[PDB]
């Protein structure tokens, strides 16, 4: 209690005087390595102290003009090591990741393959770290990594284990790049439905697969001008969700998806079942009752419009 | 599955007196205090706003704060978090929000603030946080919210700013940091706020985004910021404000969320923590109180879902963006 309290009272005093020393040096125009030494002591524990990353950049910029090519190259390699040590302690500081981008963007050539590996490493520790996904997309664009390669990266990930939303999200951005347009092509869409269907049957919990599947359901052109193959796949998915409903009667995702598939197949033909499923779903997911009533109201109006289109 | 379990003896009463006492005494005077000076201006904003929502703003030090604010405006027109720190769009917004609460806008040079914001817009319409060029939709929101409060939204390229924000819209209806970035409640708040300010809410898929947002609610009643994450009381602001903006606030279970928020209070010290039994702070105190206001708590002033300030303040400056009906 006391020794732990006294310890951070000592930390502060040193953090405070180092911070005072930096500000004093900066006002005085002393953009030198000691600065770098002082800020490393502060930024280590407190990487969200944004002004200090600005101080490091001013120093590095100044020293660029004053030091030789290879003294400058040494300074950048030291900075990379400092940044990685900082990321290990707090892998979610905006300032730390940005300083790394600023640094690498200045270099004329940087080693991008090494940076993609750093990303792979931090993503195996936290597969949901969005800072790291954002940095990976930065590196990919800088290195001109093709969408297909990044698509292969996502495949491996979604396979290794769950946890998962970040990787499906990335797929959602990559796929339209591979199949570009001023919707996904059906052959692509069918392959994606198979992949996602695998996922949520392998782990019915696995809420990221269900979200991505809802998107795929709407990304088809542009039906019911359903092909025999897509009609058959969707009908197959419908029966598989019903089977899952039996195995997992507390699973709300499968119930909602049953409703969405029927809508995708033939809203009027499945009107009776759709309404039945709404009641069941509301009982299993009462927190979503208001959303579900609004969705049902929307679908009932859609149906009136279809019926009135008679003809 | 990932969720908290609320204790049977968790607080179930709103403890305004304790919260007002806690904020009125915050910063006297401490490790984490010290250690968060890099965000002081926003911290001041959090404290003043929550006090005003509770009708206790008078207990804060107006005169001191106005001197602090003026001292933090740099020659470029931007405002820093604290004296000696560097200017940034985050603290420029916070400063302008504070001055709006105090009706003291001309304490700073408004023309220069406008010039600073204008200067941070990029060719694609995005905004950098400062001269060092970090791009985030947080800063799109900061820029237009600052300008809206100053009556100067016409100073930036609005169509380009809109194009950029819409390029951050995702498969699931949400928004991320930058193009390609995963959806996150915090970014969704920034982007739906932005679109409210710029009159573009018709471009949001309210049913799709609304669903994604209401699915943030876990069995405990609390809200998380994206799928498969722990709930946090600050999502009571990020998620609820977004839902209100897009006209889908009723898609949340109000009673269960209210119970979760109250459980995050500290019965001894006052203030709210990110989750029940954790250490309290002004940031979470603001977002818990503001979330309760959005839910219709009688003892708290109505709060703008766009600006996170009392609606009576925004009415006074005549900036009340229309929301989705
Ligand atoms: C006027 C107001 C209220 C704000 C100004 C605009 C800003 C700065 C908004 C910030 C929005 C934002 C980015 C919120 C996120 C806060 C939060 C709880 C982040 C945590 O995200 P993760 O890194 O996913 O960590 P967790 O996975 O543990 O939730
Ligand atoms: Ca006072
Ligand atoms: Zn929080």
């Amino acid at each position: 209690a006391e020794a732990k309290r006294l310890e951070r009272e000592q930390k502060l005093k040193l953090y405070q005087s180092a911070t005072q020393a930096v500000f004093q040096k900066r006002q005085a125009g002393e953009l030198d390595e000691s600065v770098l030494e002082l800020t490393s002591q502060i930024l280590g524990a407190n990487p969200d102290f944004a002004t200090l990353w600005n101080c490091r950049r001013e120093v590095l910029q100044h020293l660029e003009t004053e030091k030789s090519p290879e003294e400058s190259a040494a300074l950048v390699k030291a900075e990379l090591g400092f940044l990685e040590s900082c990321l290990r302690v707090n892998p979610k500081s905006y300032g730390t990741w940005h300083h790394r981008c600023w640094l690498l963007s200045r270099l004329p050539e940087p080693n991008w393959a090494r940076e993609l590996e750093l990303c792979a490493r931090f993503l195996e520790a936290d597969e949901r770290n969005f800072h790291c996904w954002d940095y990976r997309r930065f590196v990919a664009a800088q290195a001109a990594v093709a969408p297909a390669e990044e698509l292969a990266f996502t495949d491996s990930l979604i396979t290794r284990n769950f946890s998962n939303y970040s990787s499906w999200h990335y797929r959602s951005c990559l796929l339209p790049q591979l199949h570009p347009q001023p919707r996904l092509p059906e052959n692509v869409l069918l392959k994606e439905l198979e992949l996602v269907q695998n996922a949520f049957f392998t782990d019915p919990n696995d809420q990221s697969a269900w979200f991505y599947h809802r998107w795929l359901l709407g990304a088809g052109s542009g039906r019911c001008e359903l092909s025999v193959e897509k009609s058959t796949v969707l009908q197959s998915e419908l029966e598989s969700c019903k089977e899952l409903q039996e195995l997992e009667p507390e699973n709300k995702w499968c119930l909602l998806t049953i409703i969405l598939l029927m809508r995708a197949l033939d809203p009027l033909l499945y009107e009776k079942e759709t309404l039945q499923y709404f009641s069941t779903l509301k009982a299993v997911d009462p927190m979503r009752a208001a959303y579900l009533d609004d969705l049902r109201s929307k679908f009932l109006l859609e149906n009136s419009v279809l019926k009135m289109e008679y003809a | 599955q990932k969720d908290v379990t609320i204790k049977s003896d968790a607080p179930d009463t709103l403890l305004l007196e304790k919260h007002a006492d806690y904020i009125a005494s915050y910063g006297s005077k401490d490790y984490e205090y010290c250690m968060s000076e890099y965000l002081r201006m926003s911290g001041v904003y959090w404290g003043l706003t929550v006090m005003d929502l509770m009708g206790q703003l008078h207990r804060m030090n107006k005169e001191e704060i106005l001197v602090f604010i003026k001292s933090c405006q740099h020659e470029c027109g931007g405002v820093s978090a604290s004296i000696g720190h560097d200017p940034h769009l985050l603290y420029t917004l916070s400063a302008v929000q504070i001055l709006t609460l105090y009706d003291s806008i001309h304490v700073i040079n408004v023309d220069k603030v406008v010039a600073y914001v204008q200067s941070l817009q990029k060719e694609d319409g995005s905004f950098a946080g400062d001269i060092w060029g970090e791009i985030d939709t947080r800063f799109s929101f900061c820029a237009v919210a600052t300008l809206a409060l100053l009556g100067k939204l016409d100073a930036i390229n609005v169509e380009k700013a809109i194009e950029f924000v819409l390029s951050c819209m995702n498969f699931d209806g949400g928004f991320g940091c930058r193009p390609g970035s995963e959806s996150h409640a915090g970014q969704i708040y920034c982007c739906t706020g932005f679109l409210a300010i710029t009159s573009q809410l018709h471009q949001v898929n309210s049913d799709l985004l609304g669903w994604w947002l209401c699915e943030r609610q876990l069995p405990s009643g609390g809200l998380n910021g994206r799928p498969e994450k722990l709930p946090d009381v600050c999502y009571s602001w990020w998620v609820l404000a977004s839902l209100k903006i897009i006209g889908r606030l009723h898609w949340i279970d109000r009673e269960k969320l209210r119970s979760f928020i109250l459980a995050c209070q500290d019965e001894e010290t006052g203030g709210f923590a990110d989750r029940p039994g954790d250490m309290v702070d002004p940031f979470h105190t603001l977002f818990g109180i503001a979330g309760l206001s959005l839910l219709g708590e009688e003892q708290i002033k109505p709060v703008s879902p766009v600006f996170c300030m009392p609606e009576e303040v925004l009415q006074r400056v005549n900036v009340q963006p229309e929301l989705v009906s």
